[PDB]
RNA sequence: AAGAACCUUACCUGGUCUUGACAUCCACAGAACUUUCCAGAGAUGGAUUGGUGCCUUCGGGAACUGUGAGACAGGUGCUGC
RNA sequence: CCGGCCGGGAACUCAAAGGAGACUGCCAGUGAUAAACUGGAGGAAGGUGGGGAUGACGUCAAGUCAUCAUGGCCCUUACGACCAGGGCUACACACGUGCUACAAUGGCGCAUACAAAGAGAAGCGACCUCGCGAGAGCAAGCGGACCUCAUAAAGUGCGUCGUAGUCCGGAUUGGAGUCUGCAACUCGACUCCAUGAAGUCGGAAUCGCUAGUAAUCGUGGAUCAGAAUGCCACGGUGAAUAC
């Protein structure tokens, strides 16, 4: 994973909804693509929608999701499974 | 006085000097014995020393480059045959009965494109 | 290949050679490590806001005279066919057919 | 080949005896081109069988080969709806190679511990007709004698 | 012969004995042994009981056998109900580590199932 | 069955190559692509000239281009206005100094290149292609080559199956490396598509 | 110490070039030691033929780098401006050095 | 295919542009160039600090940019029968 | 200061140029007194010495309109263009081509010998310090027979394991990390700790190879920011067989 002296990956502009979503209180979904961000720990209870193709994949951060990019829970597949 | 020869295996060249002395042989300021650890390497250095009976009248110091354990020992038995060739003449039918003067001249072929190795081709399928 | 593709490409160069000396700066603060946290995280906040096309990573070298993405070779600038009828036509310098 | 094969390849023989018959016992055991490993498996297999025998190494790999080398073997013919196991009368060279190459098969699929060990049992084994080697002799000798009736061809 | 609470074999070396305990390699029993002052070719039956009892120490510095067992379960555990990725992969029993399923993965997937 | 191409297979025996300057590996791509440049311009641009052959070399920091041509007085012009402007455009792309000289090419008719571009116009104004191929191969034979063969394949005389069809006279020994072979090829752009025009001429041994 | 590395692509012509530097260089008084051949650099190349699949339809070129060393000791006022004035045929890349 | 994280990438979901990313030619405007702030996923749009020159029939052209209609440009679209 | 280290030497190995040699040349026999063949001498090479490049007229209206060019047709507020995300990496399955194995001709530990060929300038990166390791810091040297990549491995000497799904075997997975890159979730490589699977030689069937070849062991390169078990080369050890 990414090296720890450059520290995590957040994006600007996720960054930015985020640090003003929480500082103005509980809004709409942060309708966001940066699938490669991380999952900070101000991030707790809001409502992201993490694009994953061709939709926005509401995801709910908890506490357990710290550290982990957001893209991770928005898959971006679809199976079913063959011939069920 | 030191009579020289080249003798040349595989990739191995090996310059030899034969001079009178108690029998001893060096080989890239070592001795034989700790520096070939394979007794048929021994035995290909020793090969025409001993086929024409002047093993122990005759000092080696041989400074051989290039290949490998077998390749270098080669090279150094072609040495002493061309050494001893350019020592004395009369010797030559002898060696050449025997098959040392000659030069082997094999080496790895090159490999080739569409096949794994020199010949080893692709595993094929008629489908 | 296409135009469009081409001119991606020289547009990718451009802005490489632009923005050189900012990424160059930036990542010796990220890649430096007595850097205190506050630098090398504004650091690399500005590396983000600069944009894309100026990482040298995201060129593709192409053959100069077909914008072929594939079969390249760094030493004429060319993909393999390009190299081969210029080889043959005699218009590459020294290069000639090999057999070893 | 449909042409002729020249002369058979020049084999230098082995440093501690000075047989090409042992030269050749070395190369059919040798695996993946790794000679030394094969000649020190079989200098100690005829140290060890010397040994517990008393015969010098020589004479006594001499005569565990005779008791496996064949005389006859059987090869095929075809004339129709059946083939013809002709049994031929084989070359001193081919006996060897065979003697050979079936001690070093029983050696491998005997249960032993060091195929050195393995190769001295094998050998001990055939110095009274007893191993897989004579046993497929016999099997081949018998072959023979069955097929007999072909052998006018 | 009885560490972390398991029957580890009397007959192999010590270094080949202790990797029996769920939690210790080679890499870990040669430093249990090495900081227990145990030679590292010597057979368990030949211990003393007070060595047995140093390397019943040192073995308790490490998380090994149960403990290390739910801890794996319980990160496994995490990722399911998270459901994230590799959550999803885990649930499924398919390869989590980037690996191929067009083919292969028959370790995940289990042997062959026909149709 | 394809075969190897007679220029490349004997650059290093019995021809010279179309390019000798020496470049390392930071210069050789951009030189190349230069070349090119140069090349493609003065091809364009003397389409008329019927230029046979461009070498090109660098001796340092320059561009020395030889254009071995059929109508010397046709690329120069008067005195040497042409020229000077040719030289003056090579310069700008090759971004050096420049250095024109034209070489004069006796027999346009035992020069590949030139016959296949002669072959090529006369197809593109619709002239038989039987009749260009056996005229290519009777002016060379006169003019005294010692063999000559001409292909010309593709959409031949408006026909919707390509065919390939080649005249031949004397010796054109393509496996002998020795023997100079002086061969080209060229496009002809007809209306019907493209055909393609190949010669060999053999005019001898060492 | 006047060295001059002669890379060619081409051992006649570089062999021309040396051959009138080492001409020049005694000529002008001084005395030469070469020329000396350095190993030819041999950089090759294996392509696809086929514009399409056919993996095994491939060319091998090489290109040859040829170099020789010259060397210049005792280097003469005259010698250095001849050398440096000569001026080598193109094809050949000459590096002067101290 | 001598090497798909973005690029490549030609495909998919959406956000956008249509003389267009890339070419010539027409006119007008403007040196370019550099830096900075906002919004937007980014595209892109708002601005704007500085800049306002290189030759000169000194008035205009040479470049580089935008705009404005096109003649066109573009196509990894089909056909290797 | 035992290191060609320095003075030196031009012998030697090598480097690169130019020459010589091998031609059925000579001898014998056979043979239509011919071609030639069966041997022999000599010679490094003996019969087109080994290998490579070289692909004839033509066949499959074989492949490519996606390298390129190109006739004809078609799209053009678009089938063109730009952007961010995703996919090409999906998995009940089936096939091809490989890699690692199933062990003792081995595994592991310690010491140690022997290579060729290639690369390199926003590149190869010594030495030194730190880290268990990937690697990090300062940083010389070198566009190079100089410097770096870069200690070859198999091999040899000693010990150990003693036939066991095992110190074989390494898949899979958990945790912790390094580097590249704006960015490693989809989807990188590598490292440490841990886990340790299936596999005990594989049905019908089927492939490669007659020499330094097969087999086996490592090394380099192109592509490339990173990303080979593929591909292209290089050497080390090195057979059996052909009636
Ligand atoms: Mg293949
Ligand atoms: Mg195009
Ligand atoms: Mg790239
Ligand atoms: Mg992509
Ligand atoms: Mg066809
Ligand atoms: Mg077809
Ligand atoms: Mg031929
Ligand atoms: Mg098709
Ligand atoms: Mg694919
Ligand atoms: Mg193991
Ligand atoms: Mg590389
Ligand atoms: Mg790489
Ligand atoms: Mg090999």
């Amino acid at each position: 994973p990414r090296s720890l002296k450059k520290g995590p990956f957040i994006d600007l502009h996720l960054l930015k909804k985020v640090e003003k979503a929480v500082e103005s209180g509980d809004k709409k979904p942060l309708r966001t693509w940066s699938r490669r961000s991380t999952i900070f720990p101000n991030m707790i209870g809001l409502t992201i929608a993490v694009h994953n193709g061709r939709q926005h994949v509401p995801v709910f951060v908890t506490d357990e999701m710290v550290g982990h990019k957001l893209g991770e829970f928005a898959p971006t597949r679809t199976y079913r499974g063959h011939a069920a | 006085n030191q009579y020289y020869g080249t003798g040349r295996r595989k990739s191995s060249a090996a310059r030899v000097f034969i001079k009178p002395g108690n029998g001893k042989i060096v080989i890239n300021q070592r001795s034989l014995e700790q520096y070939f650890g394979r007794e048929t390497a021994r035995m290909v250095v020793r090969q025409p020393l001993e086929l024409v009976d002047m093993v122990e009248k005759l000092d080696l110091y041989i400074t051989v480059k290039g290949g490998g354990i077998s390749g270098q020992a080669g090279a150094i038995r072609h040495g002493i045959t061309r050494a001893l060739m350019e020592y004395d003449e009369s010797l030559r039918s002898e060696l050449r009965k025997a098959g040392f003067v000659t030069r082997d001249a094999r080496q790895v072929e090159r490999k080739k494109v569409g096949l794994r190795k020199a010949r080893r081709r692709p595993q094929f399928s008629k489908r | 290949a296409k135009q469009s593709m081409k001119a991606r490409e020289v547009k990718r160069v451009a802005l490489a050679d632009k923005y050189f000396a900012k990424r160059a700066e930036l990542k010796a603060i990220i890649s430096d490590v007595n850097a205190s946290d506050e630098d090398r995280w504004n650091a690399v906040l500005k590396l983000q806001t600069l944009p894309r096309d100026s990482s040298p990573s995201r060129q593709r070298n192409r053959c100069r005279q077909t914008g072929r993405p594939h079969g390249f070779l760094r030493k004429f600038g060319l993909s393999r066919i390009k190299v081969r009828e210029a080889a043959m036509r005699g218009e590459i310098p020294g290069l000639k057919k090999a057999s070893w | 080949p449909r042409r002729r094969v020249i002369g058979q390849r020049k084999i230098l023989p082995d440093p501690k005896f000075g047989s090409e018959l042992l030269a050749k016992f070395v190369n059919i055991l040798m695996v993946d081109g790794k000679k030394s490993t094969a000649e020190s498996i079989v200098y100690s297999a005829l140290e060890t069988l010397a040994q517990r025998s008393g015969k010098s190494e020589l004479e006594a790999f001499e005569v565990a080969l005779e008791n496996v080398r064949p005389t006859v073997e059987v090869k095929s013919r075809r004339v129709g709806g059946s083939t013809y196991q002709v049994p031929v009368e084989v070359r001193p060279v081919r006996r060897n190679a065979l003697a050979m190459r079936w001690i070093v098969e029983a050696a491998r699929k005997r249960g032993d511990k060091s195929m050195a060990l393995r190769l001295a049992n094998e050998l001990s084994d055939a110095a009274e007709n007893k191993g897989t080697a004579v046993k497929k002799r016999e099997d081949v000798h018998r072959m023979a004698e069955a097929n007999k009736a072909f052998a006018h061809y | 012969a009885r560490i972390a609470g398991i029957n580890i074999p009397d007959h192999k070396h010590a270094v080949i004995a202790l990797t029996s305990i769920y939690g210790v390699g080679k890499t870990r029993s040669k430093a249990i042994l090495a900081a227990a002052g145990i030679a590292e070719d010597v057979k368990i039956s030949e211990l003393s009981e007070g060595q047995i009892d140093t390397l019943r120490d040192e073995v308790a510095k490490f998380v090994v056998e149960g403990d290390l067992r739910r801890e794996i379960s319980m990160s496994i555990k995490r990722l399911m109900d998270l459901g994230c990725y590799r959550g999803l992969r885990h649930r499924r029993g398919l390869p989590v580590r980037g690996q191929r399923t067009k083919t292969n993965a028959r370790t995940r997937k289990g042997p062959r199932k026909p149709i | 069955g394809q075969k190897v191409h007679p220029n490349g297979i004997r650059l290093g025996i019995v021809k010279p190559w179309n390019s000798t300057w020496f470049a390392n590996t930071k210069e050789f791509a951009d030189n190349l692509d230069s070349d090119f440049k140069v090349r493609q311009y003065l091809t364009k641009e003397l389409a008329k000239a019927s230029v046979s052959r461009i070498v090109i070399e660098r001796p340092a920091k320059s561009i020395r281009v030889t254009i071995h041509t059929a109508r010397p007085g046709i690329v120069i012009g008067k005195k040497g206005e042409d020229v000077e402007k040719l030289r003056k455009v090579v310069a700008d792309i090759a971004g050096v100094p420049a250095q024109i000289n034209i070489a004069e090419v006796r027999k346009p008719e035992l020069d590949a290149k030139l016959v296949a571009d002669s072959i090529t116009s006369q197809l593109e104004r619709r002239v038989m292609f039987r009749r260009a191929m056996k005229r290519a191969v009777q002016n060379a034979m006169r003019l005294g080559a010692k063999g000559i063969k001409v292909e010309v394949s593709g959409r031949l005389g408006g026909a919707e199956i390509a065919r390939t069809e080649w005249y031949r006279e004397g010796r054109v020994p393509l496996h002998t490396l020795r023997a100079d072979i002086d061969y080209n090829t060229s496009e002809a752009h007809t209306t019907y598509g493209v055909i393609g025009v190949k010669v060999w001429i053999f005019k001898g041994e060492i | 110490r006047i060295r001059i590395r002669l890379k060619a692509f081409d051992h006649r012509l570089i062999d021309q070039a040396t051959a009138e530097i080492v001409e020049t260089a005694k000529r002008t008084g001084a005395q030469v030691r070469g020329p000396i051949p350095l190993p030819t650099r041999k950089e090759r190349f294996t392509v696809l033929i086929s514009p399409h699949v056919n993996k095994d339809a491939r060319d091998q070129y090489e290109i040859r780098t040829h170099l020789r060393l010259v060397d210049i000791v005792e280097p003469t006022e005259k010698t250095v401006d001849a050398l440096m004035r000569l001026d080598l045929a193109a094809g050949v890349d000459v590096q002067i050095s101290l």
